[PDB]
């Protein structure tokens, strides 16, 4: 998650880049813990 | 319609908070101040 979030350069919006995370253990807890995000909002699911 | 209601008593919970963390002061809100310092019940009746 740090690689996609703290990447050096995100592609531009017309060619947005789609990374495929798979076969791993994600800890979304630290995502909504960190305050570096102005918006962190989910649909069909609750971060908690 | 507050001027034509009679309540048993009123509770003024007063404090000072961050500028943009205001909208955490509401029922069902999740985040910094809601879940660490002060939250409102989901059956909350009253004004902010």
């Amino acid at each position: 998650f740090g690689e996609v979030f703290n990447a050096t350069r995100f592609a531009s919006v017309y060619a947005w880049n789609r990374k495929r995370i798979s076969n791993c253990v994600a800890d979304y807890s630290v995502l909504y813990n960190s305050a570096s995000f102005s918006t962190f909002k989910c649909y069909g699911v609750s971060p908690t | 319609k507050l001027n034509d209601l009679c309540f048993t008593n009123v509770y003024a919970d007063s404090f000072v908070i961050r500028g943009d963390e205001v909208r955490q002061i509401a029922p069902g809100q999740t985040g910094k101040i809601a879940d660490y310092n002060y939250k409102l019940p989901d059956d909350f009746t009253g004004c902010v």
